[PDB]
């Protein structure tokens, strides 16, 4: 029940040094030890007892103490290193093995490519049925993170947005996609609607009207 | 080599309940501290439970969320961990892993223990979706073209559940451009998916362009024809 | 009076000390926490003697037990690195009480 902290997130470029922090807890008390977990996968240990290497990991991989907070460094970073790692203690004051929130590590292997955005009006079969869904899909982005943002005309709009998570497609970069509910009053009441993505600093704008 | 194979996911409604096993191969699992860890979507790891060696006392321990609903228990004589999971609330949705805990020299770690007690091995894991809607096949709403000389066009796949939902077009003849995008979970429980295809601009009066959704959970089949807006 | 006696002191030299983990560790001289350093200073509390009387601790059944003062230790939090390195707060073992040991005979 003690919160064990990670920073939720590092990039890094291959052959660099990733360097991943974790305290809280019973840091200090009780060992850490520290957990890859590739896509899809399940964890791996990969440092335990603060700074011991389990038979078949990389060299590369080493974990330090220094009392109230520990550390995981990986060397010469490659693409392969790119998942999400957890470091763990026994919570003494819980009585439960308590994980980090885990640390994306990127690993910068490919060129930044901008995401291309495509957006969808409502269908008028949709809003005859009384209701309204813009449709704004956003593909082939590298690194694999955006953050989207809706204008009604010029003006913000938070409610009624369901945006997915990145995805990997064949070719190695990003897709995802996302959808602002309105009503049909909604959306003929303004002159236009706007899907605004926003990758490693730019943004790409997609408009649509009535 | 070590071997951990979960089995028994599904999805449920709330105040359901489930049995996940467990079957360990490749090491003396009599000897071995099993735990179920678990991870819902798109979060960290979260400790479910463990259960001791026989030689050590073989007793139980469950994290605070969990306590009082999920029995974890072991059959030595067929290498099998279990979790039986009831009055399952939505919090419960995860991927559940099965974990052996190694550096244990003393047995149960004593207070002034400092080194010890990881998790050396993991299966792949198990799913498990506690969510209180029902299938629902989805309502399909075409999206219109409206330069390379190419035009974007598609069908919106709106509010179905659970997964999957399979898109083609053109009944399998059409797969040049096509790019059906992962399902969004909205905040209502039911998924929404959209298929776009690229196409060129000097075809759209001639060629006609069909999308094809089955929904096998529902076994909701839907052809809906996408043509521009005029 | 006291089984054994013990007797304390301010000590301003701790360089190095044994750690929760059972490892040896350099113990910094000075700390910062607001504007300015204080120097890392700790209360230790010892034995005066393993025998305050002939048999060991006083007051002690000397028929039926052997006894003798010993000085116990608890842990402090401190600031300390390792070859200079790795600098953070660690709980390090000092002396912070006598108590009396016994053994049957
Ligand atoms: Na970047």
């Amino acid at each position: 029940q003690s919160v064990l902290t990670q920073p939720p997130s590092v990039s890094v470029a291959p052959g660099q040094t990733a360097r991943i922090t974790c305290g809280g807890s019973s840091v200090g008390r009780k060992s850490v030890h520290w957990y890859q977990q590739s896509p899809g996968q399940a964890p791996v240990l990969v440092v335990y007892d603060d700074s011991d290497r389990p038979s078949g990991i990389p060299e590369r991989f080493s974990g330090s103490n220094s009392g109230d907070t520990a550390t995981l460094t990986i060397s010469r970073v490659e693409v392969g290193d790119e998942a999400d790692y957890y470091c763990q203690v026994w919570d003494i004051d819980s009585d439960h093995v308590v994980f980090g929130g885990g640390t994306k590590v990127t690993v910068l292997g490919q060129p930044k490519a901008a995401p291309s955005v495509t957006l969808f009006p409502p269908s008028s079969e949709e809003l005859q049925a009384n209701k309204a869904t813009l449709v704004c899909l956003i593909s082939d982005f590298y690194p694999g993170a955006v953050t989207v943002a809706w204008k009604a005309d010029s003006s913000p709009v938070k409610a009624g947005v369901e945006t997915t998570t990145p995805s990997k497609q064949s070719n190695n970069k990003y897709a995802a996609s996302s959808y602002l509910s309105l009503t049909p009053e909604q959306w003929k009441s303004h002159r236009s609607y706007s899907c605004q993505v926003t990758h490693e600093g730019s943004t790409v704008e997609k408009t649509v009207a009535p | 080599e070590v071997q951990l194979v979960e089995s028994g996911g599904g999805l449920v409604k709330p105040g359901g309940s489930l049995r996940l096993s467990c079957a360990a191969s490749g090491f003396t699992f009599s000897n071995a501290w099993m735990n179920w860890v678990r991870q819902a979507p798109g979060k960290g790891l979260e400790w479910v439970g463990r259960i001791k060696s026989k030689t050590d006392g073989g007793t139980t321990d469950y994290a605070a969320p969990v306590k009082g609903r999920f029995t974890i228990s072991r059959d030595d004589s067929k290498n099998t961990l279990y979790l039986q999971m009831n009055s399952l609330k939505t919090e419960d949705t995860a991927v559940y892993y099965c974990t052996t805990s190694g550096g244990l020299l003393y047995g149960s770690p004593s207070f002034g223990d400092y080194y010890g007690y990881w998790m050396d091995y993991w299966g792949q894991g198990t799913t498990v979706t506690v969510s209180s809607a029902s299938t629902k096949g989805p309502s399909v709403f075409p999206l219109a073209p409206s330069s390379g000389g190419t035009a974007a066009l598609g069908c919106l796949v709106k509010d179905y559940f659970p997964e999957p939902v399979t898109v083609s077009w053109n009944s399998g003849a059409l797969t040049s451009g096509v790019h059906t995008f992962p399902a969004v979970l909205q905040s209502s429980g039911l998924y929404s998916l959209s298929s776009v295809v690229t196409v060129p601009s000097s075809s759209l009066g001639t060629q006609t362009y069909i999308c094809n959704v089955n929904h096998k959970p529902s076994n909701t089949k839907v052809d809906k024809r996408v043509e521009p807006k005029s | 009076y006291s089984v054994c006696d013990s007797e304390s002191l301010w000590v301003t030299d701790k360089s190095s000390a044994i750690d929760i983990r059972g490892h040896q560790v350099t113990v910094l001289g000075e700390i910062k926490t607001g504007n300015s350093p204080v120097k890392q200073y700790f209360y230790e509390t010892r034995c005066k003697e393993a025998r305050p009387v002939k048999n060991g601790c006083r007051g002690i059944d000397d028929k039926h037990w052997n006894s003798q003062c010993k000085t116990s230790q608890t842990y402090v939090r401190a600031l300390t690195s390792e070859n200079n390195k790795l600098v953070g707060w660690r709980w390090i073992r000092i002396d912070t009480s006598c108590v009396c040991a016994l053994s049957r005979k």
